């Protein structure tokens, strides 16, 4: 019930498509709370559309934690993960 | 899913599925509520129909996984510090004992 | 919230005051910078911790352990001597067991001359 | 509201509510829960404990448990598991602290053998004897006398010597002794079904009754094994008189305590119906027979197995003649010079037996003076209730319930016919009586299926319920009283720590008699209520 | 193991299973005619060894229970004559994806 | 009766315009409340003679075709008349 | 409130609701069936979970062990409705964090 | 004074992500503790050190991160019998409320071990001895013994002070006590 | 000072469902209800001192406070009370359960009447970890029924019999229960029946109009009898009877009423007084407020006066009244109501088990089915030039349709302005909420301007509905997995909802009367959720068929069929303006060589449609495709490719240039896998 070593990864390295969901939404609300963005931001705004622009650059410094049903945890960073 | 063709219609829906909330959310609400409370079912908070009642975050789907950010900092600065308040005055009581 | 250890390491002030002059030196460094609310403790920190030493050093702490490991002071007065009761007369035996009687003369006296090394 | 009565502390907890405070009033601490949880759920395992109590696993589990053992507060069973090894499941001794729950009254059990030395250091001697016993519960004159000084005539420092035997006192705990009775009967139910030499496979009756016979007669010498054993009684070393066996530890003998206090009741109830002359005669007569009569002990076998609506009588019949005949040899025929305070001619003076008539005794060997016995004690028990409700609630409840005794399931007209006063009162006394047990209710459908006001309302005794409700009494002070004793500890608990080690303040001086004579009120008040409780818990 | 012919008295069921270390297996003669296993619909079931079971749990890191089950005295299970907690690896060959398998336990 | 927490205006203006249906004072701009929570959809000698008294009362009343409302006036008067014991001594009519 | 006229609000029926589950949207439920629906915080007591008010656990009167949390007010409604009738769906709680 | 090993979780708002992690951590630590008094231990001085930083776990409803670490922080509980500087403060007669400036007022030494020969006179003197009175604000060596922690928060709907959470007590058991120039 | 205060974010683990104790009920309740109904009318309209409605128990309208917690309808959640109830009264909710809890216990010493090993046998069966729900129930039956066959209890020695739930289900007096001595086996010697005939013998003798005339009654257990009978259940079995005991709730006693808790006042809402003096009542409070009536009746009655015969019907009538209180079941079997009767049989006396049960009954449609704020409703109308993955939301609702916004950083130079317009004109906002979280600020007062000059970063403004926002969209009867589809919202004039017709087929909207359900979300993460998951383009295929549900219908199909048609042609002009009208502008293009030559120049539809797929060089949509559309006439079996046929043929396309065949549904029409769009996506 603890962290799995990065050496062994049993998972699909692709996105969850709920990856895109919570990664985006979370990053957004972060933007709404005024957190520093990691990308050049064009003349537009709002959290969501610029968050999309971030994941285009894959600059989100977050890790999806994943629960195997046995409670064996899991870790994947965005930069680790592939679209 | 358990031993036999069952379920669907309420009368088979008591099979495994243990959540008294939704068992009332379908049919025969009352006697499931009471008869539940009598037998003092320990229950659990699990399903969709479950977790929307109590309104906390859904188990599956978007919520099928927690989200984490890394602190990204080295344990080098996690080392303790002192001038050893304890160590220098240690050796007083160490004698005659 | 939760406490792993309450009674942990008995810690008096030596440079701990100066350590708050450090993080203080790190953050805003009092009103001496003229030449977060946190300063509320800082004045209170530096309040008494400064005066009795006048009415300080670093390596004296190392000089602290030198002849002082020889006594029965335990940790209690052994740490308490650093500040209170300038190791003189009845002050020093008023606390710890058998600082008089069993071991008295040289033990009570060295305290007077060793404290003169710092306080 | 506002906690002044605190129904919480009270209303919702039958039975074990006593126990879990008793042990608490004894120990509490680590020891509290294990008995409470036990009596609560019943059969329990060591491993099974800490998955409920969170009781400082396998230490206070082991510690409190062996604690109860030493004091025999648990019923104790072990057997191999069905795969192998061995497993241990646990029950609670009898009523357990029931032993403690008398104590000072068990101290009064001495007052029978208060005789032969009256108001001596011997009194204080046997006192510290008994309570030292009962604190541990199992000791030897080797262990006790070992702790005791060895410079005080052995046959005197420990003066109760041959007197160790008597009727009450002590019996070595052996095997079955604190072993759960209900099963150990089933343990004996083996070796009979288990030993069938493949005889005939027909009519389990021939298999059962015979096994029963064995199960019966084997069990007899089983429980007769503690009843007496000579190796204790007999020992007479060189240059000595008869002693007990100093070797094995012996334990408080609870039976003759039962029979003793039950006697005391009979002194009261008979004393009520007869005169102090005839009374005290009956009193001193019972002093001999209370030796031999089980009087609470007979159940035993009845407890632990289903009866049979005939075979139930097949137990009852055994109780009909048992004491009456063979212990009748031990019973009154001609007794000589019991005490006297009367004087001069003692013979027809002793014929005062025949003055015994109703509703008990007065059956003898048609020309020897004898009281019926094993028939006596049973139909005696049935009568014992009597007075129990008058200033309990109301005078008038007596005559109606008493009448409700003789008649059965009648009704209010035939009541008010037989009875007196006014419906205004008749309902009240009745209704205020129906508010708990007693009358119960009977009704029958009247020109309908079943309807609210059509039918007739009838009344019944059912002392089964009645004799079995007076435990609610147990749930009153034996429930509560112990608390306000304990609850008052934390009042002076600070002072209790100091005041106990002192031998100061005016209020201290005041609250001394307050809390203390207060303790007189509680404890004495308890034993008061106990003398009443001495019945419906057992017979 | 023995079979009935045409009557199965409940007195025989009152104590059917006398001897715990051994066991019994009961059927009606008319009931057993063409083996259910070989029929068509029931695909092949494979009883699996205890060490094999525990190994399977090593695979999916599954505790006990929490599996598809087989009601004790299922005729097919009776055909294999299982006992408590015993797991079968059942091979379904159906043309959808193709042949594959799953597991059940005897409850 | 209620007063703003800030501007402390003593007058509140209800806005039903946009169908927020809220309440705020022209002194602040800080609302009083959100979504005003609204609703939708024995035997005594006196009381019994009040039953019968309404029976008689109304019946004989609009026997004249008098307005129903007016009847409740007397109903109070009749009830008021019960207080002084003016009612008992004579006939009901 | 109900329908058009008096004032608005619109109907997510069960059959209407569950359509969102096929997309498995966690938060869309919450914002939709909770944060925008009945915004409420029940105050409870770890020991003997029950729903107090402000700073009390009432029946166990402590004013300490309470935890504040947000719940659909329809939920607490259903509770009191139950616990009106004799029944106890005592809410035991536990942390979100530290696993 | 001394040290303690304690654990907790801190909510880190997203803003400080630009700022140093551990520093903002410490910041919110003192924001939570600093002067604040911590029950059944004795008052927190401030954070001393920090350790076991772990990858922070946030909640869905928020999105502002949460990190539960432990650390050893400076608390104040020196020991029971002791002699230390301080002075009489708001007081009447029996016992005196001694204090060090700016720390807390809760130190109140009752009078039991304090010399039986004494006299109080409603005017500048708490008790004068056969050796005399003592002054406010003065550096004063006095003895402490006990501190008792209290919650005292039975907030009632009907209720709408008594905060002796960390409060020290003692008396003058020997010479030089209550006035430093008696010794010295 | 400053005691350290910590919090932990929490969440539910399960629910324990038990019954309260006797004490715990009143341990909750503030007041005894008691008193009588009246709502103490003097000085006021139901000033309701003590009584059923009590100001300290809760609040009803918005006037006064809750005493206990003042702050009235806003802050007070209500509180529970405690009805002292004369005599123990039975309980219907546990009735069918109570027959079982009593079913396995004797009436004599009242001990669990199965015993010994087998008792332990069931026990050891249960506590094994692998034992589960269906095993809980089924087992508890296998132990329960095992009792009935026992004719005789054990250390009581007395026999017993089965209890039948007396009478039928009319429920009138039916809640009374009856067992008895049974199985006479002809005539046997039964000390029960032996005495029994030795009992009636005298009362037979006294009133011989009755006994055999009405006989064979067996006997009951009174709720008063049975409360006793429960109390001597000795610990132990408990879970054997199915109740887990460990000194919390209170062993099988509670399940029959003793102190009925008063439902908290908010859940007993006093209906609007609705003008005048007579306020519209609320029902349950009328019920229990009669339960007080009959209560204090039987409390003052039975205390001094009345009679055993005039007694019960009050009391049995009471249990019918509380059973009636928590449920419908037995309704009015000509039993008539109590104080404030009527008696023309007012139908819906029922208030309670109903309000929790069906349809509009809460626990389905009012809780899982909540009717949710921030929405909108209108009829529809087509907008093809609106892109797919939008909905035209009319400005007039945008004015009242608002979205929560936490201003930050980048936001000001929009948001600082967006206020200056105010609620009136569309590109604006209305509500403001500062960083100091006071309450909120509604655009009503005035200012802005210098107000907006303040605008802390952590502030909050509620925008109107701006161009290309996040929205989710619905039709009334949820069919399948397309019930809700988000959209970037674009604002347009007039008033109605307008979507792109190609997405009709999921909604199967015929337009006409169809009224959609328009939603906007509030919290952020739900936005990115709906749009970037539940959104149109992502869901462009419907799952069940694995098919692209959304495509052109009707016009757009037949329209294509005309431009696609072989017999068509187009010239430099016609094609030009078309390729314009195909994407209104906005795009560079390239013209493939003309379909024909020296007899002028032209292009055919197959081309001009080919560009629709691949309009440009830089267009990443290189496609090959082939299939049968419908209305296909097979060629002569000679020609092997069906591509050359009588009518058109296989649609076939290579490198995203149409080779042969008209399109017409088929490729562009959903309805199949082989498709223009399905291939594309
Ligand atoms: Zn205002
Ligand atoms: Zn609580
Ligand atoms: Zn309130
Ligand atoms: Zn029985």
């Amino acid at each position: 019930e603890k962290a799995i070593p990065k050496d062994q990864r049993a998972t699909t390295p692709y996105m969850t498509k709920y990856e895109r969901a919570r990664i985006l939404g979370t990053r957004a609300l972060q933007i709404s709370m005024n957190a520093p963005v990691f990308v050049d931001l064009e003349g537009e705004t709002d959290p969501l559309r610029i968050a999309m622009k971030e994941l285009a650059e894959k600059k989100i410094p977050l890790v999806i934690r994943r629960y195997l049903p046995d409670g064996s945890f899991e870790d994947w960073s965005v930069e680790e993960l592939i679209v | 899913y358990k031993g036999e063709v069952l379920g669907i219609t309420r009368f088979g829906l008591s099979k495994m599925r243990d959540s008294v909330l939704q068992l009332a959310s379908f049919e025969k609400t009352t006697d499931h509520l009471f008869d539940a409370a009598f037998y003092m079912k320990k229950d659990a908070v699990e399903g969709v129909s479950e977790c929307i009642i109590l309104g906390q975050t859904m188990s599956i789907g978007t919520g099928s996984f927690k989200v984490v950010k890394g602190t990204n900092i080295s344990e080098k600065d996690l080392v303790p510090k002192r001038c050893l308040f304890e160590s220098l005055s240690n050796e007083a009581a160490l004698k005659a004992n | 919230m939760k406490v792993l250890e309450e009674r942990n390491a008995f810690l008096s002030d030596y440079e701990v005051l100066k350590f708050l002059t450090d993080l203080e030196k790190k953050h805003l460094w009092d009103q001496k910078s003229l030449a977060p609310e946190l300063q509320g403790i800082t004045r209170n920190v530096v309040n008494y911790l400064s005066i009795n030493k006048n009415f300080m050093s670093d390596e004296s702490f190392a000089e602290l352990m030198t002849k002082l490991n020889s006594f029965k002071l335990f940790k209690a007065e052994k740490l308490q001597i650093v500040n209170q009761l300038p190791a003189n007369m009845v002050h020093l035996y008023s606390i710890v067991e058998e600082c008089d009687a069993r071991f008295d003369e040289k033990t009570i006296e060295e305290m007077l001359e060793i404290i003169s090394g710092y306080a | 509201v506002m906690t002044i009565s605190s129904l919480e502390q009270r209303t919702l907890n039958p039975d074990l509510f006593l126990y879990k405070e008793l042990v608490k009033a004894h120990l509490g601490e680590r020891a509290a829960s294990v008995i409470g949880m036990l009596v609560a759920l019943g059969r329990l395992s060591v491993r099974e404990l800490v998955e409920k109590i969170d009781g400082m696993d396998v230490d206070s589990v082991k510690t409190t448990l062996v604690s109860l053992t030493q004091l025999r507060c648990v019923k104790y069973l072990q057997e191999t598991a069905i795969s192998g090894k061995k497993t241990t499941y646990y029950y609670y001794n009898e009523e357990g602290i029931h032993i403690l729950l008398y104590s000072g009254l068990i101290i009064d059990e001495i007052i029978t053998q208060m005789r032969v030395n009256d108001e001596e250091e011997h009194k204080q001697l046997v006192a510290e004897i008994v309570q030292n016993v009962i604190s541990l519960g199992s000791l030897t004159v080797e262990d006790y006398l070992s702790s005791v000084t060895s410079d005080s005539m052995k046959y005197t420092i420990s003066s109760l010597f041959v007197q160790l035997c008597e009727m009450g006192y002590l019996i070595q705990i052996s095997k079955l002794h604190y072993t759960p009775i209900e099963d150990l009967w089933q343990f004996l139910y083996e070796k009979h079904y288990k030993n069938i030499p493949r005889n005939s496979p027909l009519s389990d009756l021939k298999k059962r009754s015979q096994a029963k016979m064995n199960a019966k007669t084997d069990f007899a010498k089983i429980i007769n094994k503690p009843n007496e054993l000579s190796q204790i009684l007999t020992v007479d070393p060189k240059t000595s008189l008869r002693i007990v066996k100093p070797t094995v530890s012996l334990t408080i003998n609870l039976d003759r305590f039962m029979k003793g206090r039950r006697s005391k009741q009979l002194i009261n109830l008979a004393k009520t119906r007869v005169g102090s002359v005839t009374a005290q005669v009956y009193k001193i007569a019972l002093r001999l027979t209370e030796q031999k009569s089980p009087k609470i002990r007979d159940p035993l076998t009845q407890t632990g197995l289903l009866q049979d609506l005939e075979e139930a009588k097949s137990f009852q019949d055994e109780a009909e003649l048992v004491e009456e005949k063979t212990p009748g040899l031990t019973f009154n025929a001609i007794d000589l010079a019991r005490h006297l305070p009367s004087a001069s001619l003692i013979n027809s003076h002793l014929k005062i037996l025949a003055s015994s008539n109703f509703p008990f005794l007065n059956e003898t060997k048609p020309g020897v003076y004898y009281v019926p016995y094993s028939k006596l004690m049973p139909v005696l028990k049935s009568s014992v209730y009597e007075y129990v409700i008058a200033s309990t609630l109301g005078p008038s409840a007596m005559r109606l319930s008493r009448c409700i005794r003789d008649n059965k399931l009648v009704s209010e007209k035939i009541i008010n016919s037989t009875a007196l006063m006014k419906e205004k009162d008749i309902r009240s006394t009745l209704a205020s009586l129906i508010r708990y047990n007693s009358v119960e209710i009977q009704e029958v459908p009247r020109t309908a299926d079943r309807s609210a006001s059509r039918a007739v309302f009838l009344f019944r005794c059912k002392e089964t319920h009645s004799y079995n409700f007076m435990r609610q009494n147990l749930e009153w002070n034996m429930a509560n009283l112990l608390f306000k004793k304990e609850k008052l500890k934390q009042e002076n608990s600070t002072l209790l720590k100091k005041a106990n080690r002192d031998d100061l303040l005016p209020s201290e001086l005041n609250q001394l008699k307050m809390v203390n004579e207060r303790e007189l009120n509680v404890f004495a008040r308890l034993s008061r209520l106990l003398s009443l409780w001495e019945v419906f818990q057992m017979a | 193991i023995f079979v009935y012919q045409n009557n199965i008295t409940p007195s025989a069921m009152k104590l059917v299973p006398s001897i715990p270390p051994a066991t019994i297996e009961t059927f009606n003669e008319a009931a057993l005619v063409v083996n259910i296993t070989h029929h068509e619909l029931v695909p092949k079931h494979i009883r699996l060894s205890s060490d094999e079971k525990r190994e399977l749990l090593k695979r999916y890191r599954l505790k006990e229970s929490q599996l598809p089950r087989i009601q004790r005295a299922d005729p097919v299970a009776l055909y294999l004559g299982l006992k408590r907690g015993e797991v079968v690896k059942i091979i379904r060959k159906s043309e959808t994806s193709g042949r594959y398998a799953s597991y059940r336990i005897c409850m | 009766m209620p007063v703003c927490k800030n501007c402390h205006g003593t007058e509140f203006e209800r806005d039903l315009s946009n169908a927020n249906n809220d309440l705020v004072c022209k002194a602040c701009g800080v609302v009083s409340e959100d979504n005003p929570i609204v609703s939708e959809v024995a035997l005594e000698s006196r009381e019994a003679t009040l039953n019968n008294a309404r029976r008689k009362l109304r019946a004989v009343s609009y026997a004249l075709h008098i307005p129903e409302y007016i009847t409740d006036a007397a109903f109070q008067w009749y009830k008021l008349a019960l207080a002084n014991n003016f009612v008992q001594g004579r006939r009901s009519q | 409130t109900e329908g058009r006229s008096r004032d608005g609000g619109l109907r997510l029926g069960e059959m209407e609701r569950d359509c969102v589950i096929a997309y498995g949207a966690s938060q869309l439920l919450l914002e939709r069936l909770m944060i925008s629906s009945d915004a409420f915080e029940v105050d409870v007591c770890d020991k003997c979970g029950l729903m107090g008010y402000s700073g009390w656990c009432t029946t166990c009167k402590s004013a300490e062990n309470i935890i504040k949390m947000t719940i659909p007010y329809a939920a607490k409604l259903l509770f009191q409705e139950l616990l009106s009738m004799n029944i106890a769906p005592r809410l035991r709680l536990e942390d979100i964090f530290q696993q | 004074f001394i040290l303690s090993k304690i654990a907790d979780l801190v909510r880190i708002p997203p803003d400080q992500f630009h700022r140093d992690t551990i520093s903002a951590i410490t910041h919110q630590l003192n924001n939570k503790f600093a002067n604040k008094i911590i029950p059944n231990v004795g008052l927190c001085i401030t954070i001393y050190d920090l350790l076991t930083v772990e990858e922070g776990q946030l909640k869905p409803g928020d999105g502002s991160s949460y990190i539960n670490v432990t650390f050893r922080a400076v608390v104040f509980k020196p020991f029971l019998g002791e002699i230390v500087t301080g002075w009489i403060s708001k007081c009447t007669a029996e016992g005196i409320k001694v204090s060090l400036l700016g720390i807390f007022d809760d130190i109140f030494i009752p009078q039991n071990m304090l010399f039986e020969g004494c006299y109080y006179t409603p005017e500048e003197s708490a008790w004068i001895w056969p050796k005399l009175y003592f002054d406010v604000n003065e550096k004063i060596r006095f003895r402490i013994e006990r501190e008792v922690f209290v919650d005292v928060k039975p907030k009632s709907p009907k209720e709408r002070e008594k905060p002796p959470a960390y409060a020290l007590l003692g008396s003058c058991q020997t010479d030089g006590m209550g006035l430093v120039s008696w010794w010295e | 000072k400053e005691v350290v205060v910590s919090e932990t974010p929490k969440r539910i683990k399960g629910l324990e469902f038990s019954a309260l104790s006797a004490a715990d009920i009143v341990a909750q309740s503030e007041v005894e209800v008691s008193t009588r109904d009246l709502f103490d009318l003097e000085k006021d309209r139901a000033p309701k001192a003590n009584g059923a409605l009590d100001p300290k128990m809760g609040v009803s309208s918005s006037s006064l406070e809750c005493a206990t917690c003042h702050g009235n309808l806003a802050s007070c959640h209500g509180h529970f009370g405690h009805l002292k109830l004369a005599l123990p009264v039975f309980h219907i909710g546990y009735f069918k359960a109570t027959i079982q809890i009593l079913q396995g216990i004797c009436k004599n010493c009242s001990a669990i009447l199965l015993s010994e090993t087998d008792k332990r046998q069931f026990l050891h069966e249960l506590r094994r970890p692998g034992v589960d729900n269906l095993r809980r129930m089924g087992i508890l039956k296998k132990i329960l029924d095992q009792c009935k066959k026992q004719r005789r209890c054990l250390h009581c020695g007395a026999l017993n019999g089965v209890v039948k739930k007396a009478a039928a289900g009319a429920g009138s007096a039916a809640l009374k229960i009856i067992h008895d001595t049974f199985r006479w086996v002809g005539k046997k010697s039964a000390p029960e029946k032996d005495i029994w005939v030795g009992e009636w013998k005298e009362v037979l003798a006294h009133n011989p109009e009755l006994e055999r005339y009405v006989k064979r009654c067996m006997d009951d257990l009174n709720p008063l009898k049975t409360l006793n009978l429960f109390k001597q259940i000795k610990s132990a079995d408990c879970e054997l009877l199915g109740i887990d005991a460990t000194v919390p709730s209170g062993r099988p006693e509670t399940y029959i009423w003793r102190y009925l808790p008063a439902p908290p006042v908010c859940i007993r809402p006093s209906v609007m007084m609705q003008d005048s003096p007579a306020s519209n009542e609320d029902d349950l409070t009328v019920k229990l407020t009669e339960i007080v009536w009959t209560s204090s009746l039987i409390k003052a009655g039975l205390d001094k006066g009345i009679s055993i015969n005039n007694m019960m019907e009050h009391w049995d009538y009471l249990q019918l009244t509380v059973a009636m209180y928590i449920n419908s079941d037995s309704v009015n079997p000509a039993m008539l109501p109590g104080s404030s009767n009527g008696g023309g049989k007012v139908k819906p006396i029922r208030g309670f088990c109903q309000r929790l049960k069906g349809k509009q009954g809460r626990f389905r449609g009012n809780l899982s089915g909540k009717r949710v704020d921030f929405s909108g409703r209108t009829v529809i109308s087509p907008d093809p030039n609106l892109s797919i993955d939008e909905v035209a939301v009319p400005d007039r609702v945008a004015k009242v349709l608002t979205y929560p916004e936490k201003v930050t950083r980048y936001n000001r130079h929009k948001l600082q302005e967006l206020i200056v317009n105010g609620p009136n004109v569309h590109p604006g906002a209305n509500y403001l909420l500062k960083r100091n979280e006071d309450a909120r600020r509604n655009l009503r007062y005035g200012d802005r301007m210098k107000l907006a000059k303040n605008l802390q970063i952590g502030d909050v403004v509620e925008r109107h509905l701006e161009d290309g926002d996040v929205v989710l969209f619905n039709r009334q009867p949820s069919l399948h997995r397309l019930s809700i589809l988000s959209h970037y919202a674009k604002i347009r004039p007039w008033r109605t909802f307008r979507l792109n017709e190609c997405v009709c087929t999921p909604y199967n909207a015929d337009f006409d009367g169809d009224e959609m359900n328009l939603h906007v979300p509030q919290t952020e993460e739900a936005r990115a959720e709906a749009i970037n998951l539940m959104g149109v383009k992502n869901n462009l295929l419907t799952p069940k068929s694995g098919e692209p549900i959304i495509a052109a219908t009707q016009d757009f199909i037949t329209g294509s069929y005309l431009i696609s048609h072989k017999d068509s042609f187009y010239d430099r002009a016609t094609l030009t303006q078309l390729l314009s009208m195909m994407s209104d502008g906005i795009e560079h293009f390239d013209i493939p060589p003309p379909a024909i030559m020296k007899p002028y120049y032209l292009w055919t539809g197959k081309q001009v449609f080919s560009l629709l797929i691949k309009p440009n060089h830089n267009s990443p949509v290189v496609i090959n495709l082939d299939a049968k559309n419908k209305v296909f006439v097979p060629p002569k079996s000679k020609s092997l490719p069906n591509e050359m046929s009588q009518n058109d043929g296989f649609v076939i396309i290579r490198g995203s240039q149409i080779l042969s065949g008209v399109m017409d549904k088929s490729v562009l029409g959903d309805g199949k896998k082989h498709s223009v769009f399905y291939t594309i996506l």
